[PDB]
RNA sequence: AUACUUACCUUAAGAUAUCAGAGGAGAUCAAGAAGUCCUACUGAUCAAACAUGCGCUUCCAAGAAGGACGUUAAGCAUUUAUCAUUGAACGUUCAUUGAACAUUGAUGCAAACUCCUUGGUCACACACACGCGGAAGGCGUG
């Protein structure tokens, strides 16, 4: 399945991220909702393209493969996904 | 940078490590990786992203180079569009303090599982 | 046949009758009777050599690699001897083969 | 059938590396990945003659002061063009494939 | 169509006639104002063009009759930005304080709050809040204001000297919630 | 595996840029595990207008981003 | 702001919004590898200018094993071509034989008359062996008087197919040596469970 | 009707062109033989740089990656 | 296929993608969730930082100070107020302009909290599901209060003042109410 | 209404044997039209009567193989 | 905590060293398969952990390393601050109409101050040659 990095994206719901597109495109905003494909959906969303410029979309759905990485809000350096040790209750059965 | 990183070590040893991570764009990521996958998408603590300008790089042909550095710090930067990776800076904490730490977070484990047979009783 | 419909085991042989009897069969032809061919590949290299393995993804063994390319600004044509060499499939477009 | 089979015979071993980008590396494997991510210690790596986001990519992995010396590169599977073996090598002993035998035998 | 669906309707012609026979009712602009809203769409892109012409002459034409509506400053600048075109966001509240010549406060404090989400430079971002408090700093009940700017030098810094040198300007100047300070 | 989450554009009228200065505004009438998206209606805007046809289907890999135009 | 107001405000508190200036990379209108690609035939100059090519070796190492393992098979088959006139096998119905295997070492032939004279009498009994050992090899071919008590032997209820010979489970075959249409032994390819 | 598995398995044996991803260069030549990843192996080739022939190259062997389309003439 | 949910320390039988918007919006996980994080960051506030702190090697240290302890009772007192008062001021918001433009021909547009069209229709969708049982909005006009002194308004609120210096404030005003 | 799904609509687009303005992949991608006799889940389309125009005098170029990744845009002209 | 109701969902596969023999699965056809599979069997190589060494090698105190998402600072130098249509005057200027961040910037060159975080500010000794316990890696042995 999934594997840490795309898990905490599915984490950082409903938060200020930013993300660089491969075009150069800095969108940001609040995360409506990830997939684990890393289409990624979100509102408010402030861009920069290529160009210089600044404008303001509502509600944007950015496709995955053309991300170059994505911002997610500092506090998640304490995440539980990074817990080493933490063991497991018990598998259902 | 004289780090001397370990000769026989891959990135599940690389953890908690400053790196410095290079894309495609040649633009670089310096940060404490805290953990990868099988496409090799990393998290990047206390991320800074590096490029160099057009204009310098006039320079940097064949010295001081005004590398422009915006702060991204925790990102979570993707397999596909990187080139390589080395390392910058050794972690905070030696062998030694990682081993002791990695024993007292077992034993919490260990002791939260007892609670939680605790609570199932 | 879809792929995972093939089985396990059975696919192997699946892809080496393939091998055999497939396009592959250049490559096939190359590493059995050791002519050499001529590999282009995507960065302009032109590459004359002859052929010690294969794969599904024709990531390729080559062996006394002649590798040739052009640099155009006039043009210098550069050549360079590689003897032994491990070639990924991604850069080679076209493998022609000369009798 | 994969050849990176072949490369994980070949820890310890001195090669170069030529990238996708033009990127020349020098530098003994110490292992390789299923997928080819190659890491490599006791790196020396060039730029032949040029490439601005190869220049970039060159003086930005430190120890620059074009030959950039660097302790320990990994190297991602799809970022490698070709890779030149030493030819002390003989290609005879290693391509016998223990596994392809096996499955000859196994037919 | 819904353009056209405006212009034929009986209330707007009625209620048009009523507002440009008296320019400084405000009573009988507002539901001038509330009409045209209201009976448009949830305002996006999507929506007519010749609509949202119209909304932003409608307020043009306001905000020209009226110069001192702190309030329809930010409605018109926000309903604005809502479409996009965040330039003409920024020309629309430098009009507004350029109608207040550069003071009183509510303009600065929601101009700013905004901009804090647009504008990225970090230099400049400061210097914008620096001209802004040397002109409605020392304002009375400005403690909305420096809180922003407080909590917002304090986000964006890593050296805390920038920092102690706002505390240290706050509680000379008499404001209102100095306490908080 | 999973396919896309665009039910809420499912009749809104949407602008994808498509590749890196193509932008094409139309109705979003399909969408695959892929991300190949079924249009009507497209109107490729270029900042000189040209319309696309009645029905239009845009390649998952070609496709960058999408807004939707239409309130939600 | 989000489902619950206290950390959504206080804890998170997200970054700022970043610094942006002009890009390295090309702006999507020249993202390319190479249009101008090789023109290949002129390289065919360039062979003749190349101008032997070294034994391959490996692929050797596995025909190797490719053609010994033909060449086994095609050995088996040449004991394949080469059961009538074998002298072990008694010239009885091969109706009325009845094929034992899996068997102890040490089991004593009177033992196998005794467990054997159930059904019918028995006619005669050959018990195999090595011919350089003199070990007994663990199976051996009996033939009875009728057909009807060999059937009965085969029909195992109770009775032979699972009957414990000396503290081992054996098992009990009608002959296919000289039966059945196509049966080669288990030298030939051929044998069965 | 047609899919192109069929296509391809009835343009076997005939003279095949194929322009390549790059439209610099374009190979005239009889198809030989094709696998289900559409790889192309051909036979007695002609190239055509942006339109003009620089030889006859002979059995040929182009990757499924490169090739825009294969047409049959 | 098994979703553990490191929260709620359950797992999922076989993830999908329903099972998974469903139990992220969940109230069970919100409320671990939300406990966790304010964990976290109450731990890493606590946490001292005890530094080695490299002691140096030294004539002009004639002056000596007196030291100030507290009660065990009196340090635990002291620093749950300082708790308190930190939870205090990180919480603490200024209200003032809405106190201030509460009679304004567009206050119920602009200050009312998802009227503004920016953030406007977050605050619709952020609204949560109501499914357990048991707005001023654009209509208002200049006409709706003509005459805000008519009908009494409440005074401007008096400032408020630290409890440490209330001692020091000016005795007996001017002008008395 | 209903949804109309790419590999559903690109099926009633190929039944209904309309003309096809089909777009390619970057600068080099030359605008064929043609009309569709067969796809695939790999969207390599077999095209019939193709009609090639540079980007901004077309050119036959018969029934083509066209391969799935090139394409960007399908449309009826 | 328990009950009830609703909604959603219920299985990708395989392997865990590798090679060669000892024995087994004592191989269902007239003495025998070939192979393949297993193993507290043995032998060889490899991997991991632990321990020990290496008279291993390198790094550890007003300054040295790193950073400033700080200033001096509008320091100095350079460049740029829309298009289309119509009218008028001698390509330019002005006016009207329609369409779509920032100059105190941006870019280059530095330089200085201030500030920040880290470190064996160890033990020994303060002298005229040609020490233990730290941190990181390499090799060897078990
Ligand atoms: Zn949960």
């Amino acid at each position: 399945m999934n594997g840490i990095p795309v898990k905490l994206l599915n984490e950082a719901q409903g938060h200020i991220v930013s993300l660089e597109l491969t075009t150069g495109a800095t969108y940001r905003g609040k995360l409506v909702e990830s997939e684990d494909s890393m289409n990624v959906q979100l509102r408010d969303v402030i861009a920069t393209e290529p160009q210089g410029a600044v404008t303001h979309m509502d509600q944007i759905f950015v496709r995955g493969s053309q991300i170059k990485f994505i911002v997610v809000p500092d506090l998640l350096k304490n995440a539980p996904l990074f817990k080493k040790n933490s063991s497991r209750p018990m598998p259902p059965i | 940078s004289k780090i001397q990183v370990a000769h026989s070590s891959r990135l599940a040893n690389l953890i908690d490590y400053k790196l410095r991570v290079l894309t495609q764009d040649g633009r670089v990521y310096i940060g404490q990786l805290m953990a990868f996958d099988k496409h090799m998408n990393l998290v990047l603590n206390e991320c800074i992203e590096e490029r160099v300008p057009k204009t310098q790089l006039d320079k940097l042909r064949p010295l001081n180079i005004k590398v422009e550095k915006r702060v991204l710090g925790l990102t979570i930067l993707r397999g596909e569009q990187i080139l390589s990776t080395v390392v910058e800076d050794k972690p905070l904490l030696s062998k030694k303090e990682r081993l002791v730490r990695d024993k007292k977070e077992k034993k919490q484990a260990q002791k939260q599982t007892k609670l939680r047979k605790e609570k199932e009783k | 046949r879809p792929k995972h419909e093939l089985s396990r085991a059975e696919l192997e042989e699946l892809e080496e009758f393939e091998f055999k009897h497939g396009p592959m069969s250049l490559i096939n032809d190359a590493m059995v009777t050791r002519t050499p061919v001529i590999i282009s590949l995507r960065n302009n290299h032109k590459i004359i050599a002859r052929v010690k393995a294969f794969d599904r993804h024709c990531n390729m063994v080559l062996e006394n690699v002649k590798e040739l390319w052009t640099e155009k600004k006039n043009v210098i044509n550069r050549e360079r001897f590689i003897s032994k060499l491990f070639l990924r499939g991604d850069s080679v477009i076209v493998v022609l083969k000369t009798p | 059938m994969k050849l990176v089979n072949f490369l994980k015979k070949l820890r310890n071993e001195q090669v170069t590396i030529e990238l996708k980008n033009g990127t020349t590396v020098w530098g003994t494997l110490q292992s390789v990945s299923p997928q080819m991510n190659a890491i490599l210690t006791d790196v020396k790596l060039t730029l032949p003659q040029s490439n601005g986001i190869a220049m970039a990519s060159l003086y930005l992995t430190g120890g620059q002061q074009n030959i950039a010396s660097l302790q320990y590169i990994n190297i991602r599977g799809n970022t490698i063009r070709q890779i030149i073996l030493p030819d002390s090598l003989n290609l005879d002993s290693l391509l016998v494939d223990q596994k392809q035998l096996n499955s000859l035998r196994r037919s | 169509d819904k353009y056209t669906a405006l212009i034929h309707d009986e209330n707007f012609s009625t209620l048009t006639l009523n507002v440009s026979r008296y320019p400084k009712s405000l009573a009988y602009w507002e539901k001038l104002l509330n009409y045209i809203v209201k009976a448009s769409a949830p305002i996006c892109k999507s929506t007519e063009p010749q609509l949202l012409k119209l909304i932003r002459c409608t307020y043009s034409s306001m905000l020209n009759e009226f110069p001192y509506l702190e309030n329809y400053y930010i409605d018109f600048a926000l309903l604005e930005y809502k479409l996009g075109n965040v330039s003409m966001s920024h020309k629309i509240f430098q009009r507004g304080l350029q109608a207040f010549n550069q003071r009183s406060l509510l303009l600065w404090t929601s101009y700013l709050k905004f901009c804090n989400n647009v504008i990225s430079h970090q230099k400049q971002l400061f210097k914008k809040y620096e001209t802004a408090e040397e002109y409605v700093g020392l304002h009375f009940f400005s403690g909305e204001f420096w809180d922003l700017y407080l909590e917002q030098i304090s986000s964006r810094c890593t050296s805390s000297k920038k920092y102690w040198n706002v505390l240290r300007k706050i509680l000379e100047i008499p404001l209102h919630s100095f306490s908080k300070f | 595996v999973s396919t896309p989450e665009l039910k809420k554009y499912m009749d809104k009228k949407i602008l994808l840029n498509i590749n890196g200065s193509r932008k094409v505004a139309g109705i979003l009438r399909g969408y695959d595990i892929f991300l190949n998206v079924v249009l009507d209606d497209a109107m490729e805007i270029n900042g000189n207008n040209h319309q696309l046809g009645l029905q239009t289907v845009i390649r998952g890999n070609s496709i960058i981003s999408l807004e939707a135009l239409d309130a939600i | 702001l989000s489902k619950y107001p206290d950390d959504v405000s206080r804890l998170f508190k997200p970054r700022p919004p970043l610094s942006y200036k002009r890009p390295t990379d090309y702006p999507y209108a020249k993202r390319q590898t190479n249009p101008n690609i090789t023109g290949v035939a002129n390289l065919l100059s360039t062979s003749l200018k190349h101008y032997x090519x070294x034994x391959x070796x490996x692929x050797x190492x596995x025909x190797x094993x490719x053609x010994x393992x033909x060449x086994x098979x095609x050995x088996x088959x040449x004991x394949x071509x080469x059961p009538n006139v074998d002298p072990h096998i008694k010239d009885t119905d091969p109706y009325r034989t009845i094929f034992i295997g899996r068997l102890p070492y040490d089991l004593d032939e009177i033992e196998l008359q005794k467990y054997f004279v159930k059904f019918g009498e028995i006619e005669k009994i050959r018990i195999v062996k090595d011919k350089i050992t003199q070990k007994s090899k663990g199976y051996a071919f009996i033939v009875f008087k009728d057909p009807i008590s060999s059937k009965m032997a085969f029909k195992e209820i109770g009775v032979h197919r699972g009957i414990q010979i000396k503290d081992r489970i054996c098992i009990v075959d009608i002959e296919r040596g000289r039966t059945v249409k196509y049966f080669k032994p288990r030298r030939l390819g051929g044998g069965l469970g | 009707p047609v899919n192109p598995k069929p296509f391809l398995k009835g343009l076997v044996n005939h003279r095949v062109g194929v322009k390549l991803k790059f439209n610099s260069t374009e190979y005239r030549g009889t198809l030989v033989s094709t696998d289900n990843y559409f790889n192309l192996q051909l036979n007695e080739a002609e190239e055509f740089v942006a339109g003009v022939s620089h030889g006859t190259l002979g059995e040929i062997f182009i990757r499924c990656n490169n090739v825009l389309y294969i047409r049959e003439l | 296929t098994r979703y553990y949910c490191e929260y709620c320390h359950s797992y999922l039988t076989h993830d999908t993608l329903s099972v998974r918007k469903s139990h992220l919006v969940g109230k069970n996980h919100l409320r671990i969730t939300a406990d966790y994080y304010r964990n976290k960051a109450r731990d890493i506030i606590n946490k001292h930082n005890h530094k080695r702190r490299h002691i140096g090697k030294r004539s002009s240290q004639n002056e000596t100070l007196k030291v100030t302890c507290l009660s065990n009772k009196e340090k635990r007192h002291i620093m749950h107020v300082k708790k308190m008062n930190q939870k205090e001021l990180a919480q603490t918001s200024i209200d003032t302009l809405k106190l201030l433009y509460d009679g304004s021909p567009g206050y119920s547009k602009v200050f009312v909290d998802a009227n503004r069209f920016d953030i406007g229709d977050l605050v619709k969708a952020s609204k949560l599901p109501q499914r357990a049982n048991e707005s001023r909005s654009r209509d208002e006009t200049c006409e709706s209060n003509p005459f805000p002194r008519l009908n009494n308004p409440k005074k401007l609120e008096p400032p408020k003042i630290l409890s440490q210096w209330s001692n020091t404030i000016p005795k007996t005003s001017i002008f008395y109410s | 209404k209903a949804m109309v799904p790419p590999i559903n609509c690109i099926f009633n687009f190929l039944q209904q044997q309309t003309p096809v303005t089909i777009w390619l992949f970057e600068q080099i991608g030359i605008r064929i039209k043609g009309k569709i006799v067969g796809f695939d889940e790999f969207m390599n389309v077999v095209i019939d009567e193709a009609v090639e125009i540079p980007v901004n005098k077309g050119t036959p170029l018969g029934k083509i193989l066209l391969k799935g990744d090139n394409i960007t845009l399908i449309t009826s002209a």
